[PDB]
């Protein structure tokens, strides 16, 4: 149902050849929204603290469990207007890279 | 004349993750039974109040037991298989981690394949009898599906 | 001020993304377009890429658009397509080597000393070419063409050049047709065009002049280049009966590998069926004379390419799918009976009052009595053969040696087990069907063992392994080979329904 | 030609507080089994109503029995271990107070180490059989951390 | 010349890195830091030392990454991608800003060290090795001090292994050992080459370490007499810290 403005690979407004902003319809808007939410990180949002992803307190820092990072990412993927439920989460952690993979569920 | 000798048989075991290519068993113990199994009970029955009989279908597993000489290569391979923990790695949906397949060849030529199962109990360290030697280590498997091919 | 991308990278992407490793059951199209080089096959993942490479006017865009916008019962799409070229007339040698957008009119300032080198029957050099003007790329092409015409070597005497705008490459075409080979080599002179121009630089396609070839030879060469496809066809003008018969025979030479689909008119079925009776692997479709083609023959290819074999319950039926875009052909019962006796495929209409619905009915496929007739069985066998071959090659490549003893037999069975399990999961194997007496005799005749029919009835398959020795033709030596036999109950799909009802 | 003799086996036992350095076992009884263990059973299985199979992981201890000649000094040391009380001495977190480590050497060269465990049960006074001979005392251990070392 | 004993930390300007790296290429155990010419020194080079001295090894979960720590006092040096790539290729450490906006936050960038291919590069591995060597030496000296004689037989070397055991327990609880890691073919061949035993890589993959003890005989240089020495080999899977996070997303 929701909508948003398309952005490029870098998070800037992308204009078509004609020179018009495009209001993306659903589904694709869900993809852009969930990507942006996952990129947000906590503490940056003025007027709403404790929202985002606790990277420096749950992933980059040495940890005991790693479950808390999973909880934080699961919450961040939610709170989107159209996201209903989360199907998969992986958290690979191989070598140096911290693998993450997810598939979401939407009404539309 | 029927030849029921067991000499010359062989076993090949394939594991999904720990042993993707599989190994072979050849050294079978002497004091204990080399290959053993429990009875299969896929059927049941119930009585009616008029004196009749009714028969239905039941779910039943299959258990197999093997024994090898202590200190051989097969013993340590099975020890590795036992010590592998199912908590690690991943699996395809509805597949069970480390689906271990066993293929047994009879001397005459007949054979059998067993799948959808895993090892579940074995020794950890060697046992010493009062006579001064070491017991033959025994391991127990379980399987969900099987087959039969007794022609060669 | 440093990018968060170098610390955090999310790729996102639209849903319904399924990575796949294995043989692709995708469509391949043989075309007579001049843009495609003869010896190279190309693939595309989207209709937009096809539009960029070819353009809207060309009918290949129409074919791709029809092909891509298909959805199966389980939501899936072909997600790939293949293209290859067939040459029906003798052609002059040519070269082409550019794909990246290098052309932004950089020839300005390069007028002095153009020393491109051409390698052929006789080594020859090119005089300096003025390019500092750089008015337009077609002007540049004309200039280089004139400089080449200044030479006297006959294949370059009447040479031409072309520039395409959708795809960015320069083409050189010789004069003589059917014979000759050209090549291009860079020089030590920094002031050169060949380094900047596409050819003579890394991946460059070169073409040798050669006479026209029969279509079967063309498809054979295409397969020799690559054979990762299924259900090919011929685009453009309809082929002649003899050519179609030859192609069908060649396809039958391959033992159940691909599907040959053709489009024919209703009045033409009588001729083809007699000619191409038997020769399994060929599909006949009915084409409407009155209306536009609407590309009916793609339907089996789309259905086949849509399905995936990793998920359970993959086996599908071909009898009832609806194509809204296509046009209805037959509406009479007797006409349908005649076409059925002629063993053809079509789209039959029913109702057309209040509602209207039609579907591609006959899932049958021409062939001999021995080979499988219905199409789903054919596709399942294709997938099964691919899987078995891959498993056996993996076994050979991993283990160091396979002894010619019972242990080797055990290893082969252990390797084959997962493929059989996946096959039972898909639905290519089926269980519970009853066996007739003649079928039991046939089974016992094929494999020397009796009582195997009980396992093919209950479990669904039966396999055996045997190793022997033989001598090969190329060398007088002898080797050891392994023989296996596989029998299974074919999958089936609902086609007709019987009912009955009594009130007591 | 595979040697499975138990001659020359030695065991060293080290404790946290009772024997900070530890002692050695060399006098093993004759009528009883000098060393033995129960079965390690670290996997389970469950049946689904469909008829399939499911396997999981569960905790499993490891038990060892050791027997020595009555009246030897090794019997005295094992009696000291048995008599020591957990409630005594100090404690520090997560160590199973007075943790005992056992190292056993096979004659061939195979070795194994067991940790996170303590003595469990044993005798208090000697017994005399009808033949007039003191019985061989037996002691039972339990170990939680099977270190899978079997080096040659 | 010392083997994994200390860390040498120096300060230099990015104009000087081009020549200094070539001189001290290899020579594991030294750290390179970038110093700002314009502003005060602010003692940038003390950061790895401060981080190393802060940690303790008795409690569990001690091993920590070095590339995410914020020093408010220090001053920012680099703010471009190309210069960062050049410095990284030169194997240098610095405090780089990534925000330069309403809020400000930078961090020590890389925890790498100059050294040869064989020796460990990351700092955390280096520190863990230092602690491990110290602990092993202390345990062995306690063994010799508290025992009247260590026989040159199987029993004595079993005693040695039993004495080492608590140190490896502390190490595996600490975080310097890692379990469940994947092994490549080249690494498996390397392990089988280092120790004559095959199937040790299974042990390294499962528990994270593998140890062996062997005693032999030799003669010392100072005196012509002969003596008995014990040789042991230890192989373990090094710890790791998160550096880069890579993710994916699918709508369905």
């Amino acid at each position: 149902s929701t909508s948003t403005i398309r952005t490029g690979t870098n998070n800037d407004i992308l204009l078509d050849d004609n020179g018009n902003m495009v209001i993306l319809r659903d589904v694709e808007a869900c993809a852009q929204d969930v990507r942006a939410a996952m990129l947000m990180r906590t503490g940056e949002n003025i007027f709403d603290v404790n929202s985002g992803v606790g990277y420096f307190e749950y992933i980059f820092s040495p940890q005991k469990s790693y479950d808390d990072a999973r909880k934080s990412i699961a919450d961040a993927i939610l709170s989107s207007p159209d996201v209903t439920g989360i199907e998969q989460l992986d958290i690979d952690i191989t070598g140096e890279v911290f693998g993450v993979d997810a598939k979401v569920i939407t009404i539309h | 004349m029927i030849n029921v000798s067991g000499f010359g048989t062989g076993i090949v075991i394939v594991s999904a993750s720990s042993f993707p290519m599989g190994f072979s068993l050849s050294k079978f113990a002497d004091d204990e039974s080399p290959i053993s199994s429990k009875e299969l009970e896929p059927f049941g029955y119930e009585m009616l109040y008029d004196g009749g009989l009714f028969a239905f279908d039941k779910a039943a597993p299959l258990e197999v037991s093997v024994s090898v000489i202590a200190g051989s290569e097969d013993d340590i391979n099975l020890r590795i298989l036992l010590n592998s923990k199912k908590g690690s790695f991943r699996f395809l949906p509805g597949i069970i981690p480390d689906m271990t397949t066993l293929v047994a060849t009879l001397p005459d030529g007949g054979r059998t394949v067993l799948s959808n199962g895993t090892i579940l109990k074995g020794p950890a360290i060697d046992t010493i009898q009062n006579t001064g030697r070491r017991k033959g280590n025994t391991y127990t498997f379980v399987f969900g599906s099987y087959l039969g091919a007794q022609t060669a | 001020m440093i990018s968060q991308s170098r610390y955090i990278r999310i790729i996102s992407g639209v849903g319904a993304a399924a990575p796949v490793a294995g043989r692709k059951l995708i469509l391949r199209v043989m075309t007579t377009n001049n843009v495609i080089p003869p010896g190279i096959v190309i693939e595309f993942d989207n209709a937009n890429a096809v539009l960029s490479y070819f353009g809207a006017q060309s009918e290949e865009y129409q074919r791709a658009a029809a092909y891509f916008k298909f959805i199966s019962k389980s939501v899936n799409s072909p997600s790939s397509i293949s293209f290859a070229r067939w040459v029906n007339t003798a052609i002059a040698p040519m070269v082409v080597g550019d794909n990246l957008p290098k052309t932004i009119a950089d020839f300005a300032g390069f007028s002095a000393g153009v020393l491109t080198i051409m390698v052929g029957a006789a080594e020859q050099n090119i005089t300096a070419i003025d390019t500092s003007a750089a008015t337009s790329m077609d002007n540049v092409a004309s200039i280089i063409q004139t400089e080449i015409r200044k030479n006297a070597d006959p294949q370059l005497a009447q040479a031409t050049v072309t520039w395409n705008q959708n795809t960015n490459q320069f083409t050189l075409v010789g004069a003589t047709i059917g014979t000759g080979v050209l090549a291009v080599a860079k020089s030590a002179d920094p002031q050169d065009m060949s380094t900047a121009l596409g050819w003579s630089t890394s991946n460059v396609v070169n073409v040798a002049g050669q006479s026209a070839d029969l279509p079967d030879a063309a498809v054979a060469k295409s397969t020799n280049v690559s054979n990762n496809f299924g259900s090919f066809l011929f685009a453009g003008a309809p082929l002649d009966n003899d050519q179609i018969k030859a192609v069908s025979a060649w396809n039958a030479a391959q033992n159940n590998q691909f599907i040959y689909t053709v489009a024919t008119s209703l009045a033409n079925l009588g001729t083809l069926f007699t000619l191409v009776n038997g020769n399994a692997g060929t599909a006949l479709n009915v084409l409407s004379a009155t209306a536009a083609n609407d590309f009916v023959e793609q339907c089996p290819s789309e259905i086949l390419a849509a399905t995936n074999y990793d998920e359970p319950g993959a086996s599908q039926n071909y009898m009832y799918y609806q194509f809204p875009g296509r046009n209805i052909t037959v509406s009479d019962d007797t006409v349908a009976n005649t076409v059925d006796k002629s063993r053809g495929n079509y789209i039959g209409v029913t109702q057309a009052n209040g509602q209207q619905l039609a579907f591609y009915q006959r899932g049958i496929l021409c062939g001999g009595p021995t080979d499988a007739v219905d199409m789903n069985v054919y596709a399942n066998e294709i997938w099964l053969k691919s899987a078995i071959a891959q498993a056996l090659l993996d076994l050979f490549l991993n283990v160091n040696a396979v002894p010619a003893s019972s242990t080797g037999e055990a290893m082969t069975l252990a390797v084959l087990q997962p493929v059989l399990d996946k096959a039972t999961a898909n639905g290519t194997f089926t269980y519970g069907k009853e066996i007739s007496a003649v079928q039991q005799q046939y089974i016992t005749q094929v494999t020397g063992d009796r009582r195997a029919w009980r396992q093919v009835q209950t479990l669904g398959y039966w396999i055996n392994i045997t190793f022997s020795s033989y001598t090969n033709s190329n060398t007088g030596l002898t080797e050891w080979k392994a023989n296996y036999t596989l029998i299974y109950s074919k999958g089936d799909a609902i086609r007709f329904v019987e009912g009955s009802d009594v009130m007591i």
